[PDB]
RNA sequence: CGCGGCACAUCCACCUUGUGGUGGGUGUGGGUAGGGGAGCGUCCCUCAUUCAGCGAAGCCACCGGGUGACCGGUGGUGGA
RNA sequence: AUGCCGUGGUGUAAAGCGUGGCAGUGAGACGGCGGGGGAUAAGCUCCGUACGUCGAAAGGGAAACAGCCCAGAUCGCCGGC
RNA sequence: GAAAAGUACCCCGGGAGGGGAGUGAAAGAGUACCUGAAACCGUGUGCCUACAAUCCGUCAGAGCCUCCUUUUCCUCUCCGGAGGAGGGUGGUGAUGGCGUGCCUUUUGAAGAAUGAGCCUGCGAGUCAGGGACAUGUCGCAAGGUUAACCCGUGUGGGGUA
C-alpha cells in the first residue's frame, strides 16, 4: 500500500518505512508529524475521495533536518559592467513514513 | 597568406603525430659464426663481409 | 525522481500497417509516432523506444489527382545546375516505398537518434514482406474520441 | 609599504580554475577564458534551473497523455474529469503512477470519465 | 613490481621532437631488438637513444646482476632541455631568432621471463 | 618619471611601425620607469590644542591613582653609587607587573643609572609625563620631589 | 498562487521602549551613467595575547563552510 | 471632443515643495496618432503627443528577428492556475 | 651547504651524461645547485570518440571504471570479502532540449567596428597648504586658538604678535 502526500507545497508519493526530503517543517527531531493526503491506494482501492480522504493523515517521524546542494548565482550581462555573486543552501526536513 | 588564428591542441596534434619514421624489418644472417641482424637489402654485403656491424 | 528508462527496460514488438487507402499524411503520421514510441507510458525523448513497423501495399496510398501531377520532389547534386525534379506521379511509378519513407521521414525530429530510429521502419509496395519469421501483428488507424 | 599582489591575486585564480575542471582547449587551462566560460556556465545555471520545471511538467504531460490514450481518453478530457471529481492528484504522481500501478491509473480514469459531463460540447 | 634499472641522459644535442621519433620505434621491445632497430635506422638521434639503452641494460647488469637475455624496454622518453638562443640576419635588417633545443632522455629496463 | 635617470627623447616613430607609441623610456608603464603617486617625504604630525593634550594626561593620572597604581618613593638608591641590583629589588617589592613608568628629578643621577637599563621600565622628567607612556606603563612610580614640582606646576 | 530562506522600508507592542535588539503585520527588492550604505583580502607599526626546528612562511592536493568579496580543517613539500 | 487653470469632496506610504552636499546627461532609436519638407517616395528629414518600448529589460510569442504582442527576473522546489 | 665535508673507488660511455658506492640532518641541497608557481612539453593509465555540422557550456540522462557501506552468499568468519543485490563518493559522458565569446564605443555589435597568441611579475584620483565650501566627531565656550620663536633625550612645557 501507498499514498500520495502533502506538504511543503508539494506531493510526495510514499509507503511505510520511506524516507522523504520536503520543506523545512517547525518541527524537532524525534518527534511525529501528521500529513494530508491527496490519494490512497491499498490494492485495487484508491478512495478518489475529499471526504473519504480528509479522515486519512499519514505520520511521520522526523529524523533531522539538513542542507541543499550549495547554488552559486553569477548574474552577468553582456556589455555593461554588471555582476552579481550570490549563494543559496536551501534548509531541508528528512521524514520516515511510519502511518497510513 | 598568414594563418587567420592559432589552431587548436587537438587540430595541431593530429596533423603531428603524421610526422613518423617507418622502421625497416631485418633478417638474421652469421658471418664468422657470430650471428647478426640486417636489412635484408644488404643479405649480399653482410655475407660477402663487407657490412661493419660495429 | 521521475522514472528514466534503463538499457534492457525496453521492449520491442512489430506491426504491420496496410496502406491499401490510407490518406499519405495519416499514415506518415501513424508510423512515425510508433517507429519513436509516443503510444508507450515509458517514452523519453533521449531513448529510442517505439516497435518496429512494416508498410504494405505501398503503391495503394491515397494521393489526390492534382498532388500526382503537380507535387515536386527536389534533389541538388552539388553541381552548378543540379537541382532535378520529379512528380509524386513518377516517383510512385518509379519507387512507390521512397514517397511513403520520405514522408515518414521528413516527420521525425531533425537530430541523431532519429537516424537510429528510422532504422526499424521498412516499406514494401507489394502486400507481401519478407519478415513473416516475426509476427507483425496488424495495426489499424484509431482516433480516441473526445 | 610595498605591497606584492601575488598572495591576494592568486585565490580567485585558484578557485576559477578548479571551477573550470573538465572544459576542453584553452577554457580549462587559461585564467581568463576559463572566467568567461564561468559566467557563461553560471548565467546558463541559472537560467536551465527555471526552465527545468516547465520541462518536466511537458515529460509528465506526454507520459499522461500516452496512458490516457492507451485507456481510450484524450488528456484533455482526463484533466477535465479528474477536475471535476475533486481529485488533486499532481501530474508528476499521476505520471509516476501511470508508470508504476496501470491498475489504478485505469481505476482514475474511470473516476475521471464518471466524473465528465454528459455532453462536453453544450 | 619487476626488477629495473635506470639510464638518464641530460642536456643532450638533439631536439625533442627529432629524440621521440626514433624512441616511438623502440619503447616496449626488448633490449635486444631494440639495440639493432637503432643501429639500422637511419635517422641521427638513433645514437644517442642506442647508447642511453645500452648504458641501462649494463647498469642492470652490472649493479643490479640481473641477465641481460631478458631486459625489455619498459619507459622511455624524453623531456626538453634548456634552449639556447642565436640570431640569424635576414633581408632589410631584420633579425629573426633561432633555437638550439636539447632533450633529457630517460629510459627504465627491466627483466621478466 | 622626471626624475629617473635619462628619458629624455622620443624613443622611436610614432607611426608606420606597428607597435604602441610611447613617448619616453621613463613611463610608469615600463620596467625601470617612473613611479606614480609613490610615496614622498612627509610631516606626521598634528596641532592638538593644549587644553585636550592636559586633559588626556590629567585622565590617564585619574586612572592610575583611582586603580591605585600610583606609587611615592623617597629616592631609589641610599648612597650616590648606582646599584641596579637593590633598585630592581625594590621595585619588585613595590609591585609585581611587567610595565613600570618611573618619574624622577633630572638631577637625580644615582636614581636614573639604576633603573637605566632594567626591562620594563621606562624614566622620563616630570615635565614630561604624557598619555601613551603613562597609559603604556602598568603602575607609576612617583619621586618625592617629582610629585611635588608636578602638583605646583599644575598648581 | 502554494511552501521554505534572505533583505530594505513602514506600522504595531516589549527590552536602554530609536545607539540599537525581541516578536508580529503590510508594502517593496530588473537595472547603464550616477548617488548613498555596509563589508572581504594583502602589507607595515603600536598594545595585549598566543603558536612555532616535536617544523613558521610559501606552494600543492583533498574534505568541508559562508548571502558576496572569501574562509576553515587534514595531508604532502619546505626550512624560519 | 480632448487638453489647461482654480476650487469642494473621496482615495492613495515610499507624491510634492524649500534649503544644502555629490552627480551624470545635453549624438538618441523604432513604433502609434497629428503635422511641415520631399514626388505626399525612402530603414529619408524636421516638430508635437502625463503616448509606448529600447536605451538601462531578462522571461513567453512573432521560424530566426534592440524598438511589435504578453509580461517587469530577491533566492530555492522534479507543485498548481 | 653549518662546514667543500664539491661524490674516493667500480661500471656503460670517445666525451657529455648516468648507475652503484660515499659525504651530508637532508643530494626531495651535486657547483645546470634554497623554496620551486603558471604558461608550455612528455610518459602511463580510467572513460569516451571514425554516419557526423559542436561560442564548446548548461539542464535532463543511460552505460562503463573506481572507492566505501546496508542485505544474502562464499561461512573458510578472528578472517576477508571474491562474488549477488542495494545505497553512496569520485572519473567519464552514448543520447535529448536550450544556448550569437570578452572589452570598448555606440541609437544599435555574436558581429564582417576597436583591442587582445599564452602565462608570471609590474602598470592609473596621490601629496602639500592654520588654502575654499559642506559635513561626522571631540575639547573649550562669549570666547576659541596660537605663528615665528624659547626651553626640554620625544611626542612635553612656554610663547598674545
Ligand atoms: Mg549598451
Ligand atoms: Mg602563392
Ligand atoms: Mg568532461
Ligand atoms: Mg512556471
Ligand atoms: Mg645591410
Ligand atoms: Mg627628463
Ligand atoms: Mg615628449
Ligand atoms: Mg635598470
Ligand atoms: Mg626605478
Ligand atoms: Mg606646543
Ligand atoms: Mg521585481
Ligand atoms: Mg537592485
Ligand atoms: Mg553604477
Ligand atoms: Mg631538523
Ligand atoms: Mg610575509
Ligand atoms: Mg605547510
Ligand atoms: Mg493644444
Ligand atoms: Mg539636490
Ligand atoms: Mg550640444
Ligand atoms: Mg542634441
Ligand atoms: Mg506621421
Ligand atoms: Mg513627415
Ligand atoms: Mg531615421
Ligand atoms: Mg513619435
Ligand atoms: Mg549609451
Ligand atoms: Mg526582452
Ligand atoms: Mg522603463
Ligand atoms: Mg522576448
Ligand atoms: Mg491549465
Ligand atoms: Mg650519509
Ligand atoms: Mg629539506
Ligand atoms: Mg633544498
Ligand atoms: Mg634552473
Ligand atoms: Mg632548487
Ligand atoms: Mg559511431
Ligand atoms: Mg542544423
Ligand atoms: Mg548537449
Ligand atoms: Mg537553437
Ligand atoms: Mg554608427
Ligand atoms: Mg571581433
Ligand atoms: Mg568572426
Ligand atoms: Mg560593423
Ligand atoms: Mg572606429
Ligand atoms: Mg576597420
Ligand atoms: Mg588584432
Ligand atoms: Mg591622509
Ligand atoms: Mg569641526
Amino acid at each position: 500500500t501507498y499514498a500520495i502526500v502533502k506538504t511543503g507545497g508539494k506531493q510526495y508519493k510514499v509507503a511505510v518505512g520511506d524516507v522523504v526530503k520536503v520543506e523545512k517543517l517547525e518541527s524537532e527531531q524525534g518527534e511525529k508529524v501528521s500529513l494530508p493526503v491527496a490519494l490512497v491506494v491499498d490494492g485495487a482501492t484508491v478512495t478518489t475521495d475529499a471526504k473519504a480522504l480528509a479522515k486519512v493523515a499519514v505520520t511521520g517521524e522526523v529524523l533531522g533536518h539538513t542542507k541543499g546542494p550549495k547554488i552559486r548565482i553569477h548574474k552577468f550581462k553582456n556589455k555593461t559592467g554588471y555582476h552579481k555573486r550570490q549563494g543559496h543552501r536551501q534548509q531541508l526536513t528528512v521524514l520516515k513514513v511510519t502511518g497510513i | 597568406a598568414v594563418p587567420k588564428r592559432r589552431k587548436s591542441r587537438s587540430n595541431t596534434r593530429s596533423r603531428r603525430s603524421q610526422w613518423k619514421a617507418a622502421k625497416t624489418e631485418l633478417v638474421g644472417v652469421t658471418v664468422a659464426g657470430h650471428a647478426h641482424k640486417v636489412p635484408r637489402r644488404l643479405l649480399k654485403a653482410a655475407r660477402l663481409g663487407l657490412i661493419d656491424f660495429d | 525522481p521521475t522514472y528514466a528508462p534503463k538499457a534492457g527496460d525496453t521492449t520491442r514488438s512489430w506491426y504491420v500497417i496496410d496502406a491499401t487507402d490510407v490518406v499519405l499524411g495519416r499514415l506518415a503520421v501513424a508510423a512515425a509516432n510508433l517507429l519513436r514510441g509516443k503510444h508507450k507510458p515509458t517514452f523519453a525523448p533521449n531513448v529510442d523506444g517505439g516497435d518496429f513497423v512494416i508498410v504494405i501495399n505501398a503503391d495503394k496510398v491515397a494521393i489526390s489527382g492534382d498532388k500526382l501531377q503537380h507535387k515536386m520532389v527536389y534533389r541538388h547534386s552539388g553541381y552548378p545546375g543540379g537541382l532535378h525534379k520529379r512528380t509524386i506521379g513518377e516517383l510512385m511509378q518509379r519507387h512507390p516505398d521512397r514517397v511513403v519513407e520520405k514522408a515518414i521521414l521528413g516527420m521525425l525530429p531533425k537530430n541523431r537518434l532519429s537516424r537510429q530510429i528510422q532504422r526499424k521502419l521498412r516499406v514494401y509496395a507489394g502486400p507481401e514482406h519478407p519478415h513473416s519469421a516475426q509476427q507483425p501483428v496488424p495495426y489499424e488507424l484509431k482516433q480516441v474520441a473526445q | 609599504a610595498r605591497v606584492k599582489r601575488a598572495v591576494n591575486a592568486h585565490k580567485k585564480r585558484r578557485s576559477i580554475l578548479k571551477a573550470s575542471r573538465g572544459y576542453r582547449g584553452q577554457r580549462s587551462r587559461l585564467y581568463r577564458k576559463a572566467k568567461e566560460q564561468q559566467l557563461h556556465s553560471l548565467n546558463y545555471a541559472y537560467r536551465d534551473r527555471r526552465a527545468r520545471k516547465g520541462e518536466f511538467r511537458k515529460l509528465w504531460i506526454a507520459r499522461i497523455n500516452a496512458a490516457a490514450r492507451l485507456n481510450d481518453i484524450t488528456y484533455n478530457r482526463l484533466i477535465q474529469g479528474l477536475k471535476a471529481a475533486g481529485v488533486e492528484v499532481d501530474r508528476k504522481n499521476l505520471a509516476d503512477i501511470a508508470i508504476s500501478d496501470p491498475a489504478a491509473f485505469t481505476a482514475l480514469v474511470d473516476v475521471a470519465r464518471a466524473a465528465l459531463p454528459e455532453d462536453v460540447n453544450a | 613490481e619487476y626488477p629495473s634499472a635506470v639510464a638518464k641522459a641530460r642536456f643532450v644535442r638533439v631536439s625533442p621532437r627529432k629524440a621521440r621519433r626514433v624512441i616511438d620505434l623502440v619503447r616496449g621491445r626488448s633490449v635486444s631488438d631494440a639495440l639493432d632497430i637503432l643501429r639500422w635506422a637511419p635517422q641521427a638521434a638513433s645514437g644517442p637513444v642506442a647508447k642511453v639503452i645500452a648504458s641501462a641494460a649494463a647498469n642492470a647488469q652490472n649493479n643490479g646482476g640481473l641477465d641481460p637475455a631478458t631486459l625489455v624496454v619498459a619507459t622511455v622518453y624524453a623531456d626538453q632541455g634548456p634552449t639556447a638562443k642565436r640570431i640569424r640576419p635576414r633581408a632589410q635588417g631584420r633579425a629573426f631568432r633561432i633555437r638550439r633545443r636539447t632533450s633529457h632522455i630517460t629510459v627504465v629496463v627491466e627483466s621478466r621471463p | 618619471r622626471g626624475e629617473v635617470s635619462g628619458g629624455g627623447r622620443k624613443p622611436y616613430r610614432q607611426k608606420g611601425t606597428g607597435r604602441a607609441r610611447q613617448g619616453s623610456t621613463r613611463a610608469p608603464q615600463f620596467t625601470g620607469g617612473g613611479v606614480v603617486h609613490g610615496p614622498k617625504p612627509r610631516d606626521y604630525s598634528q596641532r592638538t590644542p593644549k587644553k585636550m593634550i592636559a586633559a588626556a594626561l590629567r585622565g590617564a593620572l585619574s586612572d592610575r591613582a583611582r586603580n591605585g597604581r600610583i606609587h611615592a618613593i623617597t629616592e631609589l638608591v641610599e648612597g650616590q653609587n648606582p646599584s641596579t641590583k637593590s633598585a630592581r629589588a625594590f621595585l619588585a617589592s613595590l609591585t609585581e607587573r611587567k610595565q613600570v613608568l618611573v618619574v624622577i628629578g633630572r638631577s637625580d643621577e644615582a636614581g636614573a643609572k639604576s633603573v637605566r637599563n632594567l626591562p620594563g621600565v621606562h624614566i622620563l622628567a616630570p615635565d614630561q609625563l604624557n598619555t601613551y607612556d603613562v597609559l603604556r606603563a602598568d603602575d607609576v612610580v612617583f619621586s618625592v620631589e617629582a610629585l611635588n614640582a608636578y602638583i605646583a606646576a599644575n598648581t
